[PDB]
């Protein structure tokens, strides 16, 4: 029972780091895409000061 | 009468404000909290010292 | 401590959903226990498997 | 005190028995880069059992016999 | 005491002679079920002490 | 023997009267009721009255100061004298000053008898 | 073991829900159930006031 | 740790007094407690305690055992008819020079 | 000769902001500070984009052209030595219930830095603080680089 | 704010053998500038490693955090190196002259 667990969740580890890399690679190029895209906008008063 | 407006005096035996002009940044030899550290801790270990004389 | 328990306990049961309508038949129901033995019925090689999970 | 030093200062500072390395020309140039900008970088678990091995069992911190303790820090002479 | 001494005796005696009571399928099912707890709570197993511990 | 020898010594002075725990009366402060002097000295050659005023008034106001420079080379000769406006503030400045480091220089505190006015 | 367990019910034939928590007997009683009085007594009595909307 | 020479002042001091008064055996020597004197004499002084090399069947079924109830040394012991430092060394002697 | 002034001088100054014999002219006020939401500078140059930097970590943050002492060297010589402080404050704020709460937030500041930092290319006050917003642009100087500010929702 | 004691050079125990230079001066360079690094020969320094970093504060830095790191199912030793004696002359020649380089160099005297 002990190899058999071992195996099993070494299996469910690797589904699940790869999940997640997927997903934050995703992210990563999405928020890119919005940061080229809001310094072009740029491109092209909702403030704070102080003295 | 300009005074002491800055932040925060340490604590001092007679609790005196700082002068009109103190630059502002605490230079000291420590020597006061020390003493203040010290002071509580008499007082700490005289009754811990009589609990055990009652015993 | 144990009786703050007690009292965390009762306030517990108390904010449940709808805990004191009977209307309808339901009813609660409150069991308590022990298991009767623990300590000598611990099996040592399988407790020695379950730490093996842990540390 | 703080200024850099020769490699003749090195070998002056270190006993024997021990080898030089630069590892790469890459981990040298990684190396150059280690100053270079180190603050700014890419930021830095879970459930997964265990396999049995030795080499912990295996490390030995004080010497063998009817030695005394050796202390944590007269290690670097004794 | 003597009286209990003895009845411990036996009973460690038997259980050598009798076998793990429990049995093989509730060993592996208690320990399994374990795994898929502790796994689904993401908990990281505690590792042997370091000595230059910090605390 | 050298100045900070000096310092060393009044700095033993106070722990040694804590160490006897000697009530603040019977204080080797207390034969001084009688003078806002203190005498501050090993100040680098370069402080000004500006500065030392600044740091100074962190135990209370200033009355007077008097910074000894060399009248042919204006420059100033390293050591002062501070008139406070109360006694307790000298003493209080004397216990927490005494030894502290401004620029390297470690500056030596003292109380003042008979302070002379020029 | 059902020797040493204890089973108590609340049910429209039982207004009281009993138990018995570490060292204290405790009983507990609705004031919606056969509390006709909502009542003061020595301080043997606590109050279980809800939380939500803060009523005894 | 024991010298001979206390060792053998218990083995006289025990075939003398039996072996249910260690209060006076340990009063004899210094240095030397009841609890210890009991220890050592069931562990390695009483004439039980069989001293020789393993033999590949005790190998075989030390090995066996250990694999089958681990870290239980003061259970199987018995079972081999060694003690629980016996067991437990050898075990380790067999361990190593496998790896 | 000089008479006895009651003006002041650097001494204090120097040995309390000096650093690596670089006297630092800016010093963090008390509600310097660190944030939650982790915060991001994607850098640009000519609509060339440039690794980011995680700036969450501090709570101030030099830039500059002199790569010794700066936090971020921004090398166009027409950025002076010691030019702005990037800054987390804990400013108050009032909650939507009226209950009072302070965010750690994200200021610019200039030290009269020499060609002027420009906030969404705007020539911002020196020695003044500027809080930034998502996405907002900044340039140094007549750098030829640009850069925009965005922390991880964002 | 530094404990005298703190210093560039770095002693180093429970390394694994034959580890890989490149993952070490990895290992030490999330830390700071390595200005060299050595590793025992013999089998009784066979093992061990001088680490020298080029700032005292990567050093401290260093020391505090990696102290006790799992490598290699083994926790690593760091300590501070007692550069309390020398091994060899220190070469008046190259010292003379290269001084004289300094001060014709610079017009001092």
């Amino acid at each position: 029972a002990d190899r058999k667990a071992r195996e099993a969740v070494e299996m469910r580890a690797q589904v699940e780091r790869k999940m997640a890399q997927k997903e934050k690679e995703k992210h990563e190029e999405k928020l890119r895409e919005m940061a080229q895209k809001a310094r072009e906008r740029r491109a092209g008063e909702n403030r704070d000061i102080s003295e | 009468r300009p005074r002491y407006s800055g932040p925060a005096p340490p604590p001092n035996r007679f609790n005196i404000w700082p002068g009109y002009r103190w630059d502002g940044v605490d230079r000291s030899n420590g020597f006061e909290q020390k003493r203040f550290a010290r002071l509580a801790s008499k007082k700490a270990v005289e009754e811990l010292a009589y609990k055990w004389s009652v015993e | 401590p144990p009786p703050l328990l007690v009292y965390k306990w009762c306030q517990g049961i108390n904010n449940l959903q709808d805990v004191w309508e009977t209307s309808e038949g339901e009813c609660n129901v409150m069991l308590e226990s022990r298991f009767e033995k623990m300590y000598e019925k611990i099996d040592l090689t399988l407790l020695n498997r379950l730490l093996r999970l842990i540390v | 005190r703080n200024r850099p030093l020769s490699d003749e200062e090195l070998d002056a500072m270190f006993p024997e028995g021990y080898k030089v390395l630069p590892p790469p020309a890459g981990y040298v140039p990684i190396r150059t880069p280690a100053r270079k900008l180190t603050a700014t970088p890419t930021p830095l678990t879970g459930f997964h059992m265990q396999t049995e091995d030795r080499t912990m069992k295996s490390v030995n911190d004080q010497p063998s016999g009817n030695l005394p303790f050796l202390k944590p820090d007269d290690i670097q002479y004794f | 005491t003597r009286l209990y001494l003895k009845a411990e005796q036996e009973r460690q005696h038997n259980y050598l002679k009798d076998g793990p009571y429990i049995t093989a399928e509730e060993a592996v099912a208690v320990y399994t079920t374990t795994v898929h707890w502790l796994e689904s709570r993401r908990f990281s197993p505690i590792p042997f002490p370091p000595l230059s511990y910090k605390h | 023997m050298n100045p900070l020898t000096k310092v060393k010594l009044i700095n033993e002075l106070n722990e040694r009267e804590v160490q006897l725990g000697v009530a603040d009366k019977v204080s080797w402060h207390s034969e001084y009721k009688d003078s806002a002097w203190i005498f501050l000295g090993g100040l680098p050659y370069e402080l000004t009255e500006g500065d030392i005023i600044c740091v100074f008034s962190q135990y209370g106001e200033i009355v007077n100061i008097n910074l000894v420079r060399d009248k042919k080379t204006g420059k100033s000769k390293g050591f002062c004298f501070l008139c406070y406006e109360d006694q307790r503030s000298t003493i209080l400045a004397v216990d927490n000053f005494n030894g502290i480091k401004i620029k390297g220089r470690t500056i030596r505190v003292d109380h003042v008898s008979n302070y002379r006015a020029p | 073991q059902w020797e040493n367990s204890f089973v108590s019910v609340y049910s429209k034939d039982n207004p009281n829900l009993l138990f018995n928590m570490c060292g204290f007997e405790c009983r507990i009683l609705p004031k919606c159930r056969t509390s006709y009085e909502e009542f003061t007594h020595k301080d043997g009595v606590w109050n279980l006031q809800n939380e939500v909307t803060k009523e005894r | 740790v024991w010298r001979n020479t206390e060792d053998e002042i218990l083995k006289a001091a025990v075939m003398k007094y039996g072996k249910n008064q260690w209060s006076r055996i340990a009063s004899l020597l210094h240095r030397k407690s009841a609890k210890q004197c009991k220890a050592r004499w069931y562990e390695w002084l009483d004439p039980s305690i069989k001293k020789t090399e393993w033999s590949r069947e005790e190998e075989e079924k030390l090995l066996h055992l250990a694999k089958l109830m681990p870290t239980q040394w003061r259970t199987i012991a018995p079972i081999i008819g060694r003690t629980a430092a016996q067991c437990l060394e050898h075990y380790e002697f067999l361990l190593d020079k496998a790896a | 000769k000089e008479k006895p002034s009651f003006e002041l001088s650097g001494a204090l100054l120097e040995d309390t902001n000096t650093f690596r014999g670089v006297v630092i002219k800016y010093s963090e006020p008390p509600e310097a500070r660190i944030p939650k939401k982790r915060w991001r500078l994607y850098p640009f140059k000519n609509d060339e984009v440039l690794p980011v930097m995680y700036i969450h970590r501090q709570s101030a943050y030099l830039l500059g052209r002199h790569r010794r002492i700066a936090d971020i060297p921004i090398d166009h010589p027409s950025c002076s030595k010691q030019h702005a402080v990037f800054q987390y404050r804990l400013v108050e704020y009032t909650r939507a219930d009226g209950t009072v709460g302070r965010r750690v937030k994200p200021y610019i500041i200039d030290l009269g830095s020499g060609n002027g930092t420009f906030l969404n290319n705007k020539r911002i006050e020196p020695q003044r603080y500027y809080e930034l917003k998502e996405k907002d642009v900044l340039k140094f100087g007549f750098s030829s680089r640009e850069y925009v500010l965005l922390h991880e929702s964002s | 704010r530094l404990p005298p004691e703190v210093n560039r050079i770095l002693y180093i125990r429970n390394l694994p053998y034959k580890i890989t230079a490149e993952e070490m001066y990895d290992i030490f360079g999330k830390y700071g500038p390595i200005r060299q690094i050595r590793v025992g020969n013999t089998p009784e320094t066979r093992g061990t490693a001088y680490v020298v970093y080029e700032d005292i504060f990567d050093a401290k830095n260093a020391c505090d955090h990696l102290s006790g790191f799992n490598v290699c199912n083994r926790y690593l030793v760091v300590l501070y190196y007692n550069a309390n004696r020398a091994f060899q002359k220190m070469d008046t020649k190259k010292k003379e002259e290269q001084l004289k380089l300094l001060k014709e160099k610079y017009g001092i005297n």
